[PDB]
């Protein structure tokens, strides 16, 4: 199997040599006089190219900087959804966190500095339960954290649901009024 | 005085875990003041960058108490902050391999920053979990005060 | 009892007269020699404004407009939600609609009307339930109706939940997170 | 010809529901054929106004009927439909206090518009709501194709 | 105007008095030689009764308790809404709350205190904004509280959304997947 | 590349002979007189098993099976997401099916039908815009379809929303109250 | 000792807020031992009850100055909570009236139970926030601990 | 009549795609009559399975034609719907490797059932969402009536 130098300078390469065809990173396997590179990415459409002319031109280009010679190597693809991305790789990632002693604030900005640096516009981590002693055992508690989300106007929102009982069956009423922010200010 | 091609030698040794070659090497072949100098041709990357990322932690603990005898503070941690042609320092290959051994060897013994950031804008902080290394992850947010940034 | 006439009347005279007070409508009742007219406002402060000034010159500009003589009517005040902004009295109002044979989207038009003529920035309505045929029992539908609500940024947001088991409870973890557009845009 | 004072006592007699003294002053001391001209002083309210707020169905149907006998098809549509100095249609009056009896008639049989808008830019529609007249409301939505607007 | 005690001893009377009617409070008025008292309930069919069958028997009664002569008072009705399962008006009351210096914790308890003991069967109050000292001044926090709000099941939920360019316009798409747990049961 | 009858035989072989560990499918590439064939589960523990032992006689089953002469085809690994519970999946799949002129409803019927053949507990499918002809230009739709989502308990929420201004920043309110449907059955 | 008659005029007194006729009583013609023992005929309200309700503050300060100065400490904590027939403190009937300045004195100065719950369940806390007596609900959670319950 | 081996070679030209090979087979070597009973050894797959898997077109067509020309409509139907030892048809192959035009062949022409469920529970439907083939997919959510279940 490749070591771990291997992984580290692939990174370096791919990731400058694969910008913007969204470079997330590479698996690779080690097998009698052959050795397989799998390369992950968002699209894999900019790095097969027209009819593997960026991967042949990678693949040979990869003898070059790392000194194999022609046929000891090959490229492939897979397409892998970006890490920082993914709603469910981050809450396994939370969860993780949890199991192993980390504070709740502590995992949440984890998690949040990864998913911001990874480019996203927005996140929100949020962990409810028992988290401090309270007198009633049924009462629960949520700890927030969020980088831009929501807007000013969402706090002049009221809803009402009813439950309504008709022959077809019982129907589910819900009522979301938006107030006007600007027939309320003072003045 | 050390010419690339023993240059390379030594930090090829290095990569392999042939602590038994290095103690022979920096004891009397060459003076152990020149280990934090052997740099590779291509990347730059030193032999604690070789052996960090393998995991090596003999070896890894070799090097940096050696470096620590032969040097002065200053020269100590320039060395184990430095970083490749990628601005890529040991910690951030180790964090990409999930090496926690050699991590908290680094960051607890010998005082890494674990903030530097490469070529790309990463730290090892971001390297371990864009890895899926959780192990490291949880190192760091411990050991430091990490907050999200602007 | 006073008539139809009178309330009529009294609302046209107090929609104008009490333009920003936030005027929703007026209750009367009738005594012996006695006729008590109580208004409905937003805001009472406005109406009822510095030591009854505003009440006594009404008072004696309404017995000028009714011909009522002096001593004979009173005027009250009391706060109210204002009626098409309350989520409440607007759920309340589609079950009314729905239970006397409304279809869903002629009640949800006349309630958005209603709401948006009130002067609020947005309405949404939802009703849910077995609307229409469907082979599975428990396949459920739900026919929604909305002015301006919601941002076109809010359709690039993923989210997981995960369930963790720790010593001190069972802990909810939810992860939210909003793609930016501005990374995925063709070209 | 007809003086306010006599207007005023017509219109009083609407409001009061004296449907007797109605076809007595019609048949005998005032043409049906000024029905449609008594207006209030103040208000500029008609006859169907006060009748109409009044839940009085049986005047209502007889100022109606008397209205469209005597005077054009063109002269009727005017007159259900005529707005006093607040904008008000007799149709919004009673939406307001909940006629439904008279609200059917007058949309119908006599082919009201409840889409009249006032002074204060409201509509019969609205008003039933405003005032919680469920049941006026809810006919409104049946009879007309009623949406949101700009 | 009537004083405190006549309140509090009114507020005896019918709280006892009113007890399945869901009394919720009195307003009342004295004017020249007549005393009004406007009863405050959720449902007023109860309290009027069968043709003012439960109000003239009050008002007697009211007469026998309080030694008021015959027709020196009279009682009237008004429907309004519970207070404690009034989402706008605790809201509100978390606003004064916030404004008086009370530290966020101990006013959603209060709140939520409140709700309980009026018999809701759950409470959630969430606020949100700069809590507490961040380095990024984009950063936000939500401190949550809640009694009875959800299930366990709601934590196997995963929602993602795409925005989809039509010709009839541009579309949102949302979907939501609840895992079962009883397929990833350890074992 | 191998055909085909290929992927279909080897789909037959595994959905038996994997049956609780969660397969998913299978990719495979061929090379120079070495056949490479990757499994997808959704744990890849049990597959691989202890130091390769389900591998190693799944391996040689499959050379019996198959008839390829030892040391001709190899197994790899891969831990991928159900594709049926994947959120972003099916809301990418919806988008592709309104792409291609599918009915809303008919799209959300596949989808919700493939989730739950997945095995999900619940599946909720919403698409949102100018759906249907509207005389207001800002009226929007959203139809929903829903297999086992929610309780009859949450049509009884209330929710309001306040904006506060405080010193340390602006901050905003949540109240959401459930009533107790138990205090206001009928009798 | 003293009769009901008389019971009742000294709590009319503190209804009213004659702190002149109270003192005058209590200096000259009853014993100021006696003031904790005045109830209603009906409601087995004190004196205490009819002042908190009435926001007298300073006819409650002599009240309780007085009671204080001839009563066992016991018998001053037992007076100060005392619950009439539907089990209410003056503390219950202050709060309802959202009078905050007696409920400041009774509380701080006087140290009064603002849980003791009534024969509806209801204590102090509750029927401040009920009549929507905001200040004086915003001083309880401040002053106690104050959480929900079973 | 047709021994294992000759069944074996006439569905492993169906697999490459020989359609040369098929008719000289059937106008010359075996009746075209009994296409339709040639099945694999260990599968009991079928000719069209194995033309259908792999996108031959024109030999599907071909068997297709053959086999509606030389039996009875009820063994043409059950021949178009036959399954495997795993209970999958031809188009079940079809849709797991996302050959449109066979399916709609298949479906338009020659009226293939898309619900047959196989030993796994899984009908057509599903395989094709299931290896996002979503061509296929979207054609049979036109073409038929398709529902969640119980």
């Amino acid at each position: 199997v490749a070591d771990g130098v291997f992984y580290a300078e692939l990174n370096e390469f791919f990731t400058r040599e694969l910008a913007e065809e969204g470079y997330s990173g590479v698996e690779v396997r080690v097998t009698p006089t052959k050795t397989e590179v799998i390369i992950r990415a968002t699209r894999t459409q900019d790095v097969l190219g027209e009819n593997g002319r960026r991967i042949n031109e990678l693949t040979l280009l990869v003898q070059k900087r790392f000194k194999y010679a022609p046929g000891t190597i090959v490229l492939y693809a897979e397409r892998v959804q970006d890490r920082g991305l993914s709603a469910v790789a981050q809450a396994e990632s939370m969860k993780f966190k949890l199991l192993n002693g980390l504070a709740i604030r502590r995992a949440a900005y984890g998690v949040v500095r990864y998913v911001m640096e990874s480019g996203a516009k927005g996140c929100e981590v949020v962990v409810s339960g028992k988290l401090r002693a309270a007198r009633a055992k049924a009462m629960k508690f949520a700890d927030g954290f969020l980088i831009h989300s929501g807007q000013p106007v969402n706090d002049f929102i009221d809803t009402a649901t009813r439950h309504v009982l008709m022959r077809q069956g019982v129907l589910g009423i819900k009522v979301k009024i938006m107030r006007d922010p600007a027939k309320s200010r003072t003045g | 005085p050390l010419d690339q091609e023993d240059q390379d030698t030594i930090i090829l040794d290095a990569r392999a875990g042939d602590l038994d070659s290095l103690k022979d090497i920096f004891t009397t072949l060459v003076s152990p003041e020149l280990l934090s100098t052997c740099k590779e041709s291509e990347s730059d990357s030193t032999a604690l960058h070789m052996a960090a990322a393998n995991g090596h932690i003999e070896t890894v603990r070799y090097i940096l108490e050696t470096v620590s005898r032969a040097n002065s503070a200053e020269d100590l941690k320039a060395f184990v902050n430095e970083v490749n042609k990628t601005g890529n320092t040991a910690l951030h290959w180790a964090s990409l391999n999930g090496k926690l051994d050699v991590v908290k060897l680094l960051c607890d013994e010998y005082e890494a920053d674990p903030f530097i950031r490469n070529k790309f804008g990463h730290d090892a902080i971001f390297e371990a979990e864009n890895s899926g290394k959780e192990e490291v992850e949880t190192y760091f947010l411990k050991k430091y005060d990490v907050e999200p940034e602007d």
